[PDB]
């Protein structure tokens, strides 16, 4: 439980973080499907409990730059991605940020608004200074 | 007004958030 | 005034999870790349609008 | 080798300029393989088949047809108990993980200089006047002491 | 234990329509607070379902119209009986229905429930019956009359036991129960439900969904069905119930599952 | 080939293998003679209860009717038109203009 794994509850296969779930099913089902009419839990059919399937954690991978003609120094967001989780794939850190956005890591949080220069997104934007 | 992810769908954030907009406006 | 930025992984949609699905989608080639470019040119102007 | 090389290698460019830049996703591998099925209610009655108490002779020789029921043979070719376990159409080791349409375990006993004539395809007093296999038997005979 | 009556019980039957009764869940999946379309064998709405009453002998001291006619079984049937003292107690279901061919027995004796698919030579007329009350303060089946051969029985089973019994009482008529049956690719299903009521008539308006309560794989072509009512050669008594018998089709069915992920309402979409 | 190789008591030259952990890749091969275990215990050295030797040979008999008759093979595998060549076939080349 709580861990990503390739799970299969009687023949249905997939990749998942197992979790247990507050739903409550009626005796006769054996799933439960989302809005999207996809499967989002299930049974555990030795012991009876439901269980929500919960995506393993993904997202795009944003690189932010200044221009290569100023600086080798770069640092990256993992859009979407809890920073917790992040630490799976840099996971050194040192300088890392969890954001609206995501996971923000190699910057430095300043409490000063400068202008924007480098959007990273919900009012986040980063740049390149002492 | 009353208003997926596993597929790899995702609902990117605004770079401006719904206070910044009401800030300007 | 804007909409909702999506932004989508071709292969995750199309071969969520299979090499042997992705190693034909790499016949396909730019196909992915060119969606990605066609959502994220998208987004970029629901932040300039 | 690091992200920089990653946005060179996107854009394909040597020199990159400023900004932020879309790259592979990043998706989490999943741990390990699990497999959750409910608790194996019952068996095939195999203890009144191999272990019955009385066979048939081979002149009258019986036919147990089997169905809803779970066929695991685990205490059976994988026991010293047979000194024969020849499959004609499977391996042995597949019978937990091949599934069957209907079943039918003919039980008796014969000589053993007689357990050759219950292969299929035969011929001697066994195979010419009580009992005889399919030249296509897919099925699986189980023989001993 | 097979012996039937001269006399032909066959008489009436009366239409009546299933407003929106014979709705049963599709699949074994949760959903919840929504609304979700399938295309499968349904009871068309408002459609004109067959009653099967029984009417009262008020010129003469017992039952001499008694009827269980074979029907036939397409699509599937919605079964529904209303029925005080447990007077239906199984069905008959399969193809020649006269030992020339195999056939489905489904039986709930005083004891368990019982299912077996055989080459069965049926009772003409079968039936059950049971000694009431017999000093023991005790109600013990004694009659089973349902068939004089059972020769190839490749499927069988039987129920856990239970002690039935008929105990509790209001006035008026109590209980609506409802069947769903179908052979789909030789799984044979059921869907079921009992609801009580308070209604002097007909088939109640109103909306319940069907549960599943069981599946078996039993392979046969199944055209036709009968039911089985209850009570050593002549001469006996049987007491009063009725029945409702219709023909699914396949339609489009949307159906909302409320939070709980209980079908709650439902609309045929012909 | 049943005119070239076969014998009318059988060519008992010729093996195959029956039992691997695998199947074998794409163009390889597999010199050995060690023992499979068929059954869940060990069985080191030659043979033995629910061991098996992992080689049979074939019975090339003229005698036996066509299909039970030896088959020699060749397989003949190239790679093309993305390199430089080291083989063609019998086309003449022209001048060059
Ligand atoms: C209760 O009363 C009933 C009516 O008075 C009675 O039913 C009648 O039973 C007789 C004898 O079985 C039948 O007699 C006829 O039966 C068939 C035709 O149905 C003919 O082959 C016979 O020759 C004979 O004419 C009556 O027909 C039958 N009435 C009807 C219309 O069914 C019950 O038997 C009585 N029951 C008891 C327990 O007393
Ligand atoms: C499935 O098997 C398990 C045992 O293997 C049963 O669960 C046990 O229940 C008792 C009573 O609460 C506990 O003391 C044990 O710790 C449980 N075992 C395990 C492995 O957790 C369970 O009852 C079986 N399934 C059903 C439907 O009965
Ligand atoms: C990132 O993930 C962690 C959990 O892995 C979240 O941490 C929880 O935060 C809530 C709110 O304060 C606490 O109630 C929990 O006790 C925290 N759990 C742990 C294990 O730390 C965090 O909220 C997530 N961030 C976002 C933006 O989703
Ligand atoms: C209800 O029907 C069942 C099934 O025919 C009867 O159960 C059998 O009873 C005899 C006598 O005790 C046993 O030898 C059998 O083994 C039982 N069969 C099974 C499958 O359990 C039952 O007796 C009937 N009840 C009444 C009151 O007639
Ligand atoms: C079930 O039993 C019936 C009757 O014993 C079998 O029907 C016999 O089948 C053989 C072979 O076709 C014929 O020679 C007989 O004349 C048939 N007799 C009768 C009365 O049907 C039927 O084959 C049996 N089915 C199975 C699967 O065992
Ligand atoms: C779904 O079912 C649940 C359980 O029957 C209902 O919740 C109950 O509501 C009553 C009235 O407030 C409470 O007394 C019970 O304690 C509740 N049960 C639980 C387990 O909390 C719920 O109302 C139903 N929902 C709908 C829409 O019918
Ligand atoms: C880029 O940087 C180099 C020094 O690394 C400098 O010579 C050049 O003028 C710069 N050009 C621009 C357009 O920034
Ligand atoms: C910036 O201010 C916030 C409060 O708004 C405080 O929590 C945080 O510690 C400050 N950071 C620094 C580096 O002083
Ligand atoms: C059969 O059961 C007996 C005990 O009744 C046991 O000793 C024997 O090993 C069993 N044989 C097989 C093949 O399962
Ligand atoms: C039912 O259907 C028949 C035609 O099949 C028709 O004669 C009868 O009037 C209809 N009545 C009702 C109430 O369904
Ligand atoms: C009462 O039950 C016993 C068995 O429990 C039976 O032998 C007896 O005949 C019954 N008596 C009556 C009057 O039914
Ligand atoms: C069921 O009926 C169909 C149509 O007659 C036939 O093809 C099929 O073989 C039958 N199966 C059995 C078990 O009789």
């Amino acid at each position: 439980k709580n861990k990503c794994v390739n799970f299969n509850f009687n023949g249905l296969t997939g990749t998942g973080v197992l979790t247990e779930s507050n739903k409550k099913f009626l005796p006769f089902q054996q799933f439960g499907r989302d809005i999207a009419d996809t499967t989002d839990a299930v049974r555990d059919p030795q012991t009876l409990e439901i269980l929500d399937i919960t995506p393993c954690s993904f997202g795009g991978v944003s690189v932010i730059t200044p221009g290569t003609n100023t600086s080798n120094q770069v640092a990256v967001l993992y859009q979407g991605v809890n920073c917790t989780e992040v630490p799976v794939a840099y996971s050194t850190g040192s300088n890392v940020f969890q954001t609206r956005a995501g996971c923000l890591i190699g910057a430095e949080y300043v409490n000063n608004s400068y202008e924007c220069d480098i959007p990273i997104g919900a009012g986040i934007c980063a740049s390149y200074q002492t | 007004v009353t208003l997926q992810k596993f597929n790899g769908l995702t609902v990117l954030p605004p770079l401006l958030t719904d206070e910044m907009i009401a800030q300007y406006t | 005034v804007s909409m909702t930025k999506t932004s989508v992984d071709c292969t995750m949609y199309i071969c969520g999870d299979s090499t042997e699905c992705s190693n034909l989608l790499l016949q396909y080639g730019s196909f992915c790349t060119q969606l990605n470019r066609a959502l994220t040119g998208i987004a970029v102007e629901q932040d300039k609008n | 080798l690091d992200p920089l090389s990653e946005t060179k290698c996107t854009l394909k460019s040597f020199t990159v300029e400023k900004g932020i830049y879309q790259t592979s996703n990043f998706r989490v591998q999943p741990t390990e393989s699990i497999v959750r099925f409910p608790n194996i209610t019952n068996l095939c009655p195999f203890g009144e088949v191999f272990n019955a108490t009385r066979f048939a002779s081979v002149y009258a020789w019986n036919r147990k047809r089997i169905s809803n029921c779970v066929a695991d043979y685990s205490v059976l070719y994988n026991s010293a108990s047979f000194s024969t376990f020849k499959c004609y159409g499977v391996s042995p080791t597949k019978l937990n993980d091949l599934c069957f349409t209907n079943v039918y375990a003919d039980s008796f006993v014969i000589r053993g200089d007689e357990v050759r004539q219950i292969a299929p395809g035969q011929t001697g007093t066994i195979a010419d006047y009580n009992y005889k296999l399919p030249d296509d038997f897919t099925g699986c005979v189980i023989a001993w002491n | 234990q097979c012996v039937n009556f001269t006399n032909r019980t066959q008489l009436p039957s009366a239409y009546t329509n299933s407003f929106t009764r014979g709705v049963y869940y599709p699949d074994k999946v949760f959903r919840s607070s929504v609304l979700h379309s399938t295309q499968d064998l349904f009871l068309p709405f408002f459609s004109n379902v067959t009653w099967f009453h029984a009417i009262h002998v008020s010129g003469t001291n017992g039952t001499k119209r008694f009827d269980n006619p074979v029907l036939p079984f397409n699509d599937g049937v919605y079964f529904a009986s209303t029925e005080k003292s447990n007077i239906i107690r199984g069905w008959i279901f399969g193809t020649t229905l006269d030992s020339k061919t195999q056939s489905l027995l489904i039986v709930n004796n005083a004891t368990n429930v019982v299912i077996k698919v055989c080459e069965f030579q049926f009772c003409n007329y079968p039936f059950l019956g049971v000694y009431y009350h017999k000093n023991n303060k005790s109600w013990m089946e004694s009659e089973f009359r349902v068939y004089s051969s059972a020769n190839n029985c490749t499927f069988e089973y039987v129920s856990q036991p239970f002690l039935m019994d008929l105990e509790g009482k209001q006035g008026n008529f109590k209980n609506l129960s409802e069947f769903v049956f179908k052979n789909i690719d030789g799984y044979f299903k059921i869907y079921s439900k009992h609801t009580p009521i308070n209604l002097v008539r007909d088939l109640p308006q109103g909306f319940s969904a069907l549960e599943p309560l069981v599946d078996l794989p039993i392979g046969i072509n199944i055209t036709r069905f009968q039911t089985l009512l209850a009570l050593s050669s002549s001469g006996w008594t049987a007491g009063a119930a009725a029945y409702y018998v219709g023909y699914l089709q396949p339609r489009t069915f949307l159906l909302k599952y409320n939070e709980n992920g209980t079908i709650t309402d439902a609309v045929d979409c012909a | 080939s049943n005119n070239l190789d076969s014998k009318v008591g059988g060519n008992y030259n010729y093996l195959y293998r029956l039992f691997r952990k695998s199947n074998l890749k794409p163009f390889e091969r597999d010199i050995s003679t060690e023992i499979y275990q068929a059954g869940s215990t060990p069985c080191n050295g030659v043979k033995g209860f629910n061991c098996y030797f992992p080689l049979q040979s074939y019975g090339f008999q003229p005698t036996y009717g066509v299909g039970y008759q030896p088959y020699r093979v060749v397989v003949l595998s190239f790679e093309l038109l993305h390199a430089p060549a080291t083989v063609c076939g019998p086309k003449k080349s022209t001048n060059l203009v």
